[PDB]
């Protein structure tokens, strides 16, 4: 529980006098509520021993006096209360959020886009949760206990040695049943994180569920996760089924122990009767606050670990950023360098590219072919400085992607990636990811250049079309096209087209090229691209094997001095 | 829109089936309750006699109760004979400890009965709540595994899985948070109520003032703040969908230059949630003062009211101490209720969605005939079909399939191949005509033996969280590690996986690994030969992989394309080559078919098709 600490001390600060407004409100609050009995007792000994029911009448209105007092301090707490927690919340989320924001693809993939999420708004609730719990319960407790022995010593110090000493054997069991509750809380908080891993595989992947028969494996796996998380649910429940019985057991002994030492001290003229009425009240005060305070505790363990999680994503830092004051080139549309480029991914034990050295002058479109695994994509990547070179430089423009800021060099690079995504909404607003000022005439430009048009103008809602999350309601063809579009409504310097020709057919294939080709003449094209018949108007070819470079030029000397070329046309030769 | 008391009150049905064990839960609670409910009469009762003798010792032995009473009339001020007078008191007594020590007895062991009564019921509701819980979970997944693709198609993956874990881990936490806290308030309150008409009607009658006040406070806060509770629940539902939506697509939100705008949607988003969530909590949370503060007038006036009435004589000491315990034991299960209203609320809003969730409509009922495959010949029988009815995506289609021919389907970019061979798969219910496999129609058939005797590439790679052998077992764990290993040598998974140092080993994901498009494509051929199976379906099974690879992996599968009736799509014409027949639709039907020479020859869009690598 180190890292809830450090989360709390950070991101409550903000916050710190409202917790001393709740705090104040609530000890006032509960020394009202313990301070009642008081004027019962009050009554009780001044009053009908005496027999002065006007003594009586004043008590009851300065007991009313003191009840309104305690609504006006509760109500008051609980404002305050709610505000500190949902701030806490609420900034707690959006530093989480701008963390995210500024990870790398490597840093994401550490984690996962699923994982960020759950992190992002379940980890923070259940640290707000804690929050607000003990800003309402769990400071009641300590409040209540500390001021009943106060009250106690005040009505009678004779018989405070009861309330001073039932209390701790109510503390030391409800902390034997804590010791041997908590471990099987953080048990059964990672117990249910499998069971929730599971239905979440189950959910991603349901249509390769179905085609495998994966339903009896399935249905098995979920099976004994459920069993064993019930199991440990059980554990915890037989342990929290003792807390009530073994408080209101210490309470009614209290009672007892109070009727019976109170009498013999009446007997000996060292107690008023209306003493025992009020240690009765701080007793079933004092100790049902503890029970209800105590009953609560099944977010600690699980907010430890949420906590865990929320200051491993914080502590994670970037690698990728601006260095220290970026070149700021005027309309950067030049060509690309990559001169002696070597990357090694991170924790990879041997490099993907080596000695990769080849110029796409700007202006012209650059082919590049190779095998399964090669580092095209790889390439790609490194020329949108989605990855650092470990070796060499990539020099875009003549001038390191380095010292380039990160968002200028992206506004100049129109990129549609191999893994490509359609987030869920319209056609007309996943365009607008591209421009986000384009009007209807441009996106109908854009998506006739895609030849994207055709299966949008079919839709009755044209524009407004649905998408679902990752484009499932079209197919592969057409979420290439879809992102195709996207990217050409950009109007970019730079095309980085990672296999956006690999679901479309050759009819298809040739009319967005020849579309491209007319509006793309003037901006430099680097395509990916597996079939030879497309690279020949590529106007230079470069053939990488093993992750470096085996071939440069265009068709003709790499199919008369490449060998790998030369295999790659044979094997497409029809 | 969304009903929250009938699935309140289904979560109660489920929480507590036929008498069987919920009897004895309540059997236990109702004997625990009433037997510490009983105690403080007889706390009272000490009291009383403590009193008795403590009054009495100092009024003369000589005198009776009458006398006494007499002389203190004679006396000053008239009140103390009023208070002797309701007292029976033996004048010169003394207090009577033994009478005491007996009655103190009693209350300590019925104090233990009630304590052993009540932790029995605690750990009888526990089983019945973790029952409960399993059984909802099984219903859960069983509703995950019978529901229908559009279902899934039709929202965000984050939405279904938080309606499908989230929803049913907080509906446990309410149950076993409050569940016992409900059932002792409700007995408890009864209880008290009972024994307080025993002592006195005039404040019993002034504690039960409380329960139309407090009813009339809850209802009006509840009608406050209900709105609140549903505009938070939206209000996080859209940050989540944001959320989602920026992780997932992070590359292209980054790439694009869209950073600002989805900090500045995420920030808006906050802000509202902070707003709406602040505002259902604090009435959420005014609950419970409010009903203390009734309370409490309820316990100043029947204190005021019991000193008076003990004053004068009406009712003993004892009988207002038991009383004031009672008020305050009668007041204190409401300030519970009010207080654990918010998470009642909030477990009752998750079993809505997770009904709501488990009330959908499923696919079909599924047919319990198990499919077997003998020769392999497919046929289709003037198949149309239409996803969002009312746009066909494929009429009028009909094609045969001999068992040991290769069918390869090319055409346009949205033909509706894949669609084609997911209703050869039964993933979609075909709206008119039928499929027939060997004779057999495939939905007279179970789905889980129809999709087991095909072995399907997706067109869409999809690989699990897990190792590299993990996900080509995938297609069949049973088999041994031969069996794979050889699987992935015929894919050429193995000529990549050699050279990585945690070969077979090394941690894969959808979403990233150490692994490539075409690798990813490389394990998913891998992972649907290693299950052997009867038909082979192939969607863009090679698209992402190079023709070098996709000659040696055709040479390594040739021994199962043999006799296995393929199922070829692809946009490469040279892979789709030398196929048995060949398949060319355009808009969801098949324009022209043939072998390869039939097709050239009889020119139509298969030649304009491969012309084009010829150049025009
Ligand atoms: N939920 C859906 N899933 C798939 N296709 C859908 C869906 N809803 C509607 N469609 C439509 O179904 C049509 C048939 O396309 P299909 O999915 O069969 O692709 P395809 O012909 O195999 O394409 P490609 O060759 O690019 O893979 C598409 O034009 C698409 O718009
Ligand atoms: N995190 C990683 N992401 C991607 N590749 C990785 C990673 N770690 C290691 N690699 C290695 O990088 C190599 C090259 O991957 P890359 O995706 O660049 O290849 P490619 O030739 O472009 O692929 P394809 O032809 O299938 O499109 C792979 O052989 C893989 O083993
Ligand atoms: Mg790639
Ligand atoms: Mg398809």
């Amino acid at each position: 529980s180190n890292m809830l600490w450090a989360l709390l001390r950070q991101y409550v600060r903000p916050y710190r006098w409202l917790l001393a407004v709740v705090a104040v409100l609530q000890v006032i609050s509960n020394m009202a509520s313990l301070y009642l009995p008081t004027v019962n007792a009050a009554i009780i000994d001044d009053g009908v021993a005496k027999g002065d029911t006007a003594r009586i009448v004043e008590l009851g209105a300065v007991m009313l006096g003191v009840t309104a007092l305690q609504v006006v301090c509760a109500v008051g707490a609980v404002f305050f209360g709610a505000r500190a927690a949902t701030g806490f919340g609420h900034d707690l989320r959006a530093a989480v959020f701008t963390h995210v924001t500024t990870f790398s693809a490597e840093e994401a993939g550490r984690f996962g886009a699923a994982s960020l999420l759950t992190r992002t708004t379940n980890d923070v609730g259940h640290i707000q949760q804690l929050v607000q719990l003990t800003v309402t319960m769990l400071i009641t407790a300590p409040i209540m206990s500390i001021g009943g022995i106060f009250m106690a010593l005040h009505q009678d110090a004779g018989l405070s040695w009861l309330l001073l000493v039932s209390v701790p054997v109510l503390g030391l069991a409800n902390y034997w049943i804590i010791r041997h509750l908590m471990p099987v809380f953080t048990r059964m908080q990672s117990l249910i994180d499998g069971i929730n891993r599971v239905l979440r595989d189950q959910l991603s992947g349901i249509r390769v569920i179905r085609a495998f028969a994966r339903e009896p494996l399935e249905r098995v796996r979920f099976a004994e996760a459920n069993q064993t998380l019930s199991d440990s649910a059980l554990e915890a429940g037989r342990w929290q089924a003792l807390m009530l019985p073994v408080t209101t057991l210490v309470i009614n002994v209290s009672s007892v122990a109070l009727i019976w030492f109170g009498g013999l001290r009446i007997d000996a003229g060292q107690m008023q009767v209306g003493s025992l009425i009020a240690f009765l009240a701080y007793f079933m005060q004092i100790l049902m606050a503890v029970l209800m305070a105590t009953f609560m505790l099944v977010i600690f363990p699980r907010a430890a670990v949420c906590a865990d999680r929320i200051g491993e994503v914080l502590s994670t830092q970037t690698a990728i950023t601006n260095p220290a004051d970026p070149v700021r080139p005027a309309a950067i549309a030049g060509d690309i360098g990559v001169h002696d480029a070597t990357f090694c991914y991170p924790g990879a034990d041997r490099p993907v590219l080596q000695d990769v050295s080849f110029t796409v002058p700007r202006g012209t479109t650059t082919a590049v072919v190779g095998s399964t695994g090669s580092g095209k994509s790889t390439l790609i990547s490194l020329i949108c400085r989605l990855y650092d070179v470990t070796s060499g430089s990539l020099r875009i423009d003549g001038v390191d992607v380095r010292d380039l800021d990160i968002e200028q060099l992206w506004s100049a690079i129109g990129l549609v990636p191999q893994r490509g995504y359609l987030f869920s909404g319209t056609v007309a607003e996943n365009l607008r990811y591209g421009r986000a000022d384009a009007t209807d005439d441009e996106m109908w430009e854009a998506l006739r250049v895609a030849a994207a048009a055709d299966f949008v103008r079919a839709h009755p809602q044209g524009l407004d079309m649905p998408v679902a999350q990752g484009g499932i309601n079209f197919s592969g063809g057409q979420r290439q096209r879809l992102a195709i579009a996207r990217a050409v409504i950009r109007r970019p310097a730079i095309y980085l087209f990672d296999d956006a020709f690999s679901a479309l057919d050759v009819h298809t294939d040739a009319r967005v090229r020849d579309a491209l080709r007319e509006v793309a003449a003037d901006a430099t094209v680097v395509i990916v691209s597996q079939r030879i018949s497309t690279v020949i108007e590529a106007d230079q070819v470069v053939v990488i094997d093993d992750g470096r470079v085996v071939g440069i030029g265009t068709h003709d000397t790499l199919l008369a001095d490449c060998p790998i070329y030369a295999e790659f046309a044979e094997s497409q030769a029809l | 829109t969304r009903d929250f008391k009938g699935s309140a009150i289904r979560l109660a049905r489920r929480l507590l089936p036929q008498r069987a064990l919920t009897l004895a839960v309540i059997l236990l609670g109702v004997g625990g309750i009433a037997i510490g409910v009983i105690g403080p009469r007889i706390l009272g009762h000490a009291t009383d006699l403590l009193f008795n003798g403590v009054i009495g010792r100092e009024l003369p032995a000589g005198l009776t109760k009458e006398q006494a009473v007499e002389a203190a009339r004679a006396r000053g001020d008239g009140t103390f004979a009023d208070l002797l007078s309701g007292m029976d008191i033996v004048p010169g007594q003394g207090v009577d400890f033994g009478a005491v020590g007996r009655t103190l007895a009693l209350a300590l062991g019925l104090y233990l009965v009630a304590a052993l009564l009540v932790w029995v019921q605690a750990r009888l509701l526990n089983v019945t709540v973790q029952r409960t819980m399993v059984a909802l979970r099984a219903e859960v997944q069983e509703k995950i595994h019978r529901l229908p693709l559009s279902y899934f198609d039709s929202r965000q993956r984050g939405e279904v899985l938080s309606r499908v874990t989230n929803d049913v881990d907080n509906i446990q936490n309410s149950v076993s948070m409050t569940i016992s806290q409900l059932l002792t308030s409700v007995l408890t309150v009864f209880a008290v109520l009972v024994m307080m008409l025993t002592i006195s009607p005039l404040l019993t009658l002034f504690t039960v003032v409380t329960v139309p006040a407090s009813l009339w406070v809850t209802r009006w806060i509840t009608r406050r703040s209900q709105p609140l509770f549903v505009a938070q629940w939206r209000n996080t539902g859209r940050l989540a969908a944001h959320l989602e939506e920026t992780y997932s697509g992070f590359t292209i939100v980054k790439t694009f230059g869209h950073r600002e705008a989805a900090a500045g949607k995420f920030a808006e988003l906050n802000s509202e949630t902070q707003q709406s969530s602040f505002g259902a909590q604090f009435f959420s949370g005014l609950v419970s003062p409010a009903t203390m503060f009734i309370g409490n007038l309820s316990y100043v006036a029947v204190a005021v009211v019991g000193g008076l009435q003990v004053a004068t004589g009406q009712i003993t000491l004892g009988s207002i101490q038991a009383f004031i315990q009672y008020v305050r034991q009668f007041n204190q299960p409401l300030t519970q209720v009010a207080g654990m209203y918010n998470t009642l609320q909030s477990g009752i809003a998750s079993a809505e969605r997770v009904f709501d969730l488990l009330d959908t409509e499923e696919e079909s009922a599924d047919s319990p005939r198990r499919a077997d495959v003998r020769t392999g010949r497919v046929e289709f029988e003037h198949v149309s079909f239409s996803y969002v009815p009312g746009t066909p995506v494929i009429e009028d289609l009909s094609l045969v399939a001999e068992p040991g021919s290769t069918v390869a389907i090319v055409g346009p970019t949205g033909a509706g191949k894949t669609t084609l061979v997911n209703l050869l798969m039964r993933f979609y219910d075909v709206d008119s005509g039928r499929i027939t496999i060997d004779g057999v129609d495939i939905a007279s058939v179970s789905r889980e033996s129809l999709r087991a005797s095909i072995g399907m590439v997706l067109q869409d790679t999809w690989l699990f969280a897990g190792t590299i052998y993990d996900n080509i077992a995938y297609g069949r764990p049973d088999a041994d590690e031969d069996e794979v290993i050889e699987a992935a040598t015929a894919a050429y998974v193995d000529r990549f996986v050699h050279t990585l140092p945690n070969g077979y080993d090394t941690r894969v994901d959808d979403d990233g690994g150490a692994i490539s498009a075409g690798e990813k494509q490389l394990i998913t051929i891998a992972r649907a030969v290693l299950a052997r199976p009867k038909l082979l379906v192939l969607d863009q099974a090679t698209s992402s992989v190079d023709t070098r690879t996709e000659l040696l992996i055709a040479h390594a599968m040739a021994e199962l394309r043999r006799d296995r009736t393929s199922f070829i799509i692809a946009h490469r014409l040279s892979t789709i080559r030398d196929a048995d027949l060949i398949l060319v639709m355009d808009s969801g039907r098949i324009i022209e078919r043939g072998t390869h020479e039939e097709l050239l020859a009889r020119h139509g869009r298969y030649w304009e098709m491969t012309r084009v690598h010829l150049g025009g």
